């Protein structure tokens, strides 16, 4: 039989392109290049979000999105009046939504597992969730430690779920004419 | 092990064929009957009960649907009791949107006819379990005493909470039947209306999800809220009286609104009551902690109810406390507690009850269906450049979240809005409506995110956005919905405002299109990919 | 007895300073007046880094920061073209930072006890939480929703904890000299 | 009920006086005794073993500390042994330090003298409970195995790990004693020294909290950490190789620059052991899970240890199977489980520990204290102002939080800092040393946040900053530390530079002076708050 799987995205080509722009130097200096970089990463961000309200995202595009705003808002200027409690929980909060989600994702109810025993299971390493825990029930955790944490967490979200999507390289309301109407699929001009 | 669900076993004398399909049933003791499908009951001679429903033969023909995804209603006839089953000419419509979706093949007889009798299990469907409709003997107690008290006082406010999977609906149903069909005394009186204040918009009856309604019945509720999805605005059996587009499923994204929605409606069920004594029936949400126990605690304070109904016998101390302690502080309003007696997710429900109001017809029995699928239906065009006077609609007002202007048109597309009537003009207040208009969408900035006030607008209906078209010689969206073309026609263009929200993702209409391919046969679909 | 608590800060007019900092409407319009009170709370906020830096800092102080720097990188630049994730995940990581550090304060472990009704004996919203649990276990809560909980947030930790606190109104080193040394306390000089 | 912790009797033969104190005992018999607070051993006749070390007539007089804190180190005597107990001169200094903090009012005897024989346990002071020094057999067995394959094979490398609270400390106390101080065959064999790998900065030994450490000793380790918390660099009994400061409780901020010490350290150790065979203890922090794994199984392959010892018999499976493959993906090398055999806080005793650090005086007995409080001690004065051949310390790096430049001054006064010596150029490179400089602190930006390299820098010591006094005179620090004049005088300015960490906040050092001067009796103090 055929079976269906609804995304958020209107097709592959969508999400491909999603995928380089979180990952230019995976998919392919001066600053007309960084810039350009920094708006098509917010461009993604921003449609990932967009995603995110229509439903069924994966949990996975929108860590990587999370991770990157928080990264895109720790370069386009730092809190160092404010001490960086706004960077700091950008951060906070994109490693909290991703340990959450990975962790309730590969737990199984049926057998009593530790987070640290499922981190090992999924093959996350340890530092994500001592970091979630400390964010959580501790003060939040230093920023030198959130951006390194965060680069590490990219590359391992690359490496577990983009990589493998693909190759790398009364005239306001008239009834539509029924002679020159055909059918087609929903969401299709 | 058979277990035996009708008692009546046929012959030549009691049990007889009429042409058209049509049965007559005479019983001379009293039969209880489990019919699975749809029919229409007319009684002969005799007094007859379905789903808390007293039918007596100077009454009309109810019409029932029975699948068995719910409880099938359980018929019981008294001694010397004649009937007839009569076939439903709707019903076939309904059964043609097993074309479009697998879920709506599973839920009928798989005989030829419309209805068929269940005597023993065997007559079930291959791999379905049949479940009777049943109440328990607290709850016939408590609605006899409520019958007789309203008897007594004129225009009971009973208000029913508890929590999710109780088995409130049912005793809901059961209570507006009851108050509804049971007459005492003399014989020769007539059915009371009942109207229903359904504040339910995850699980909502005689309303699409996400919306809540006011509705006013002279005709039993016999089906399931999937079988009347959306009813016409007001001497039909169901008419609809006021509506409010909710958005979500669950009030956590605006409380307050909410209340103020339920005010607005309390109100125009007192415009009703002052003329003539009607009761009210309120269906709240299955939340009892957290927000939802102190959404609870506003409705018991705004609606004052003359009882207070929880549906739980062990529900959670400290939520019986708090609704005893709302019950407590307004005046002495009585708080019974009830037993709860509890396959088909809600989710699942919620997407065959979009379905069925997206594929009604715009035209016993009240409800029609449209076996065409929703990618070969002819759109309504609305034209989005111009004077407001000449746009379609007035603007796109997003609820609760803000999107960037260029991401809208990807956001609402193919997904369900509502249309909202703006009745006062200072519903429009404090937003910025777009003046005379790739062009952009009319899109009105919603900067507090709340939804438009419910004293100010109503809710039309749900439309669903077949596709946008931002050429610059025609900006204009394709939409379905399942609106007369009079009603829509009867509005002005800057009357009528599109609202987009946190309903749930139309994907049966993605893909109906294919199942119906594929079922007829016995490109790239947005949003869709295909497994082989 | 005397007993002896330590605080991060030297005197408790730096903290009552710290507070008028937060709380500029309660203790006493024009662009410089508005320029003048976020760099008052800017300043504030980097105080309470350097306090939780320290340590023993109250759990309401951090709280207070926290929501003050969400909603002042909320004020500063709105990540519109980022689609917000990186305000909304300042203010979840401020209200989980908030919400958790309450509820653990407050629970007993000796009886079971919901997080619910822990709220409920702190007098704390349950929508605080709901919105915690929402952060952490579904999708990120939507700008507007955040930004009415901070401002509620921010005036129940004024009435919980801020209003307490009073009215409202070999040449490189040498030895130091025997002679001229008059002991100090540790910090003064 | 009374238990007799101590076997011996006294009578006018066995049991005399002498004068300074000083006591002689000849047991005839093999005896025990449990002696509370600081004495001194040394045998006329006969051998004596206390805390697993092996006292013959041919050695020096060894000192005991032994406060009810800790377990009571417990001293056996064989048969025809003439021993001599002796005052311990330096510790009244530290019964001074209970003029300074009431809790170290409760660690000694209350009796006059400094030691006291607790012959049952009526003797003991008031409300405390005495608990005696054991040993499992199996951990003697062990020993016994370890000593017998260290005849055989010279310079072993003993690996001891296991949970938090698992008696690792006891069994590497005793460990040492025993591969030092027994000695087989010939009793004209002298002792060998034993070096001490400390890579715990939790709690630490030898050195004082937040530091790892390498330690050499050629006398038996019978004190508390606390009672030896810092020792002077390099003919000592207990002499220091090299530390390095990790600046917190744990490795967590930083794991690989902890590796990175551990590398550095076990180089050093390298360059002894190629001269001599020198048996090396690896003390590790009591962490088994999550980072503490990965850094377990780094130092296994790090340090290539000769045996590995897990001190845990019930730990989790994990972990045990996570230290398994670690040993054996090296090569085959011996794992061993051993038990654990398991009132005072672990902050408490790190606080009594920095406490008793700097209150060491510059000039068996190998420690000695000064009782005068911080308060009250001349500080040194660190200039901050001119070029960095003229400035006290070349720089203030702050490791893992960056703060703001105004901040420094409040964040690093009256908080322990590390003072540490750049022996090499390379460690300051992508560093921005401060020039020719209220002036600023000199600060180098540490945009990284990472620890200084172990490789090419070293600890002096811990200071305590005193003050800080911006004043455009006379830029300059006041501090307080334990290192003598000559250390800091040898020094230049451009190889100093301070180090702002995450120790503990030295809340003792504030109110010592208060606890002075109500204590001599029978304005605001910065960070203090006082009930009354």
């Amino acid at each position: 039989m055929v079976q269906y799987i609804f995304t958020p995205w209107r097709n592959r080509a969508e999400l491909l392109a999603v995928r380089a722009q979180f990952y230019p130097e995976h998919t392919s200096s001066t600053f007309q290049d960084d810039e350009h970089i920094r708006s098509e990463k917010q461009k993604a961000v921003a449609r990932v979000s967009m995603w995110m309200q229509r439903g069924g995202c994966p949990h996975m595009v929108e860590s990587t999105a999370l991770l990157v705003a928080a990264i895109l808002s720790d370069e386009a200027q730092g809190s160092g009046a404010a001490g960086g409690y706004a960077v700091r929980a950008a951060y906070s909060a994109a490693f909290s939504r991703f340990v959450t989600g990975l962790l309730d994702s590969h737990q199984d109810k049926q057998r009593k597992q530790s987070m640290y025993d499922v981190a090992k299971a999924v093959g996350l390493p340890a530092a994500f969730v001592e970091l979630r825990h400390q964010a959580t029930h501790e003060q939040l955790p230093s920023l030198t430690r959130l951006r390194s944490a965060a680069r590490r967490a990219l590359e391992w979200i690359w490496w577990y779920y983009w990589k493998g999507l693909g190759p790398v390289d009364q005239s306001g309301w008239v009834l539509y004419d029924e002679k020159e109407w055909v059918p087609k699929p929903i969401g299709i001009v | 092990l058979l277990r035996h669900h009708s008692s009546f076993q046929p012959n030549n004398s009691n049990f007889q064929r009429k042409a058209g399909g049509r049965l007559v049933l005479s019983t001379p003791d009293v039969e209880r009957f489990v019919i699975l499908g749809n029919y229409g009951v007319k009684v002969h001679q005799g007094e007859v009960t379905i789903a808390g429903a007293t039918l007596t033969p100077i009454d009309d023909v109810q019409w029932v649907h029975a699948p068995h995804c719910h409880a099938l209603p359980v018929l019981r006839t008294a001694n010397d009791t004649v009937i007839e089953l009569l076939p439903c000419p709707t019903a076939q419509g309904l059964r043609e949107l097993a074309r479009l979706n697998p879920l709506f093949g599973r839920l009928w007889n798989e005989t030829s006819d419309t209805f068929q009798i269940i005597y023993t299990s065997a007559d079930a469907p291959k791999r379905t379990s049949l479940r009777e409709l049943a109440s328990h003997p607290a709850w016939n107690k408590k609605i006899s005493e409520l019958l007789t008290s309203t008897r007594r006082k004129p225009s009971p406010i009973l208000f029913i909470c508890g929590p999710k999977s109780s088995g409130k609906s049912t005793f809901g149903r059961l209570l507006t039947n009851r108050l509804m069909t049971d007459r005492a005394g003399h014989k020769s009186r007539s059915w009371k209306p009942v109207m229903v204040l359904d504040l339910d918009p995850g699980q909502p009856e005689f309303s699409p999800p996400g919306v809540v309604s006011l509705t006013k019945l002279r005709r039993p509720n016999l089906a399931p809220p999937f079988c009347h999805p959306g009813l016409s605005f007001g001497n039909e059996g169901m008419t609809t009286v006021r509506m409010h587009a909710i958005a979500s499923v669950t009030p956590a994204l605006d409380p307050a609104h909410f209340i103020a929605c339920a005010r607005d409606l309390f109100a125009y069920y007192r415009r009703s009551a002052s003329q003539e004594n009607i009761p009210l029936v309120v269906n709240t949400p299955g939340w009892i902690q957290g927000t939802g126990l102190d959404l609870l605690a506003e409705l018991i304070a705004v609606l004052r109810p003359t009882e207070v109904l929880y549906m739980s016998e062990d529900g959670p101390e400290e939520t019986v406390s708090a609704l005893r302690e709302a019950c407590a502080s307004s005046s002495t309003i009585p708080f019974t507690m009830l037993p709860s007696q509890p396959s088909w997710t809600p989710a699942t429900l919620r997407s065959m009850a979009m379905q069925s109001y997206f594929h009604l017809s715009p035209f016993g029995p009240g409800c029609e269906w449209n076996p065409t699928p929703l990618t070969h239906l002819c759109p309504w065009r609305v034209r989005l450049a111009g004077r407001p006077d000449e746009r379609g609609v007035l603007g796109i007002v997003c609820y609760d979240h803000q999107y960037a202007p260029e991401l809208v048109s990807d956001a609402i597309n193919g997904m369900v809005m509502g249309l909202v009537r703006i009745e006062k003009k200072e519903a429009l207040r404090g937003l910025a409506v777009p003046g005379d208009t790739t062009p952009l969408l009319p899109l009105i900035p919603n900067p507090t995110g709340s939804p438009l006030s419910p004293q100010y607008t109503s809710l039309v209906g749900l439309v669903l956005i077949r596709g946008v078209s931002l050429t610059a010689s025609n900006p204009e969206l394709h939409l379905l919905t399942p609106v007369p073309p009079s009603v829509l026609h009867s509005f002005r263009g800057d009357e009528l405002v599109l609202v987009a929200g946190k309903f749930d993702a139309p994907t049966w209409a993605y893909v109906e299109g294919l199942y119906w391919k594929s079922n007829s046969k016995a490109d790239e679909v947005p949003w869709v990919e295909m497994l082989h």
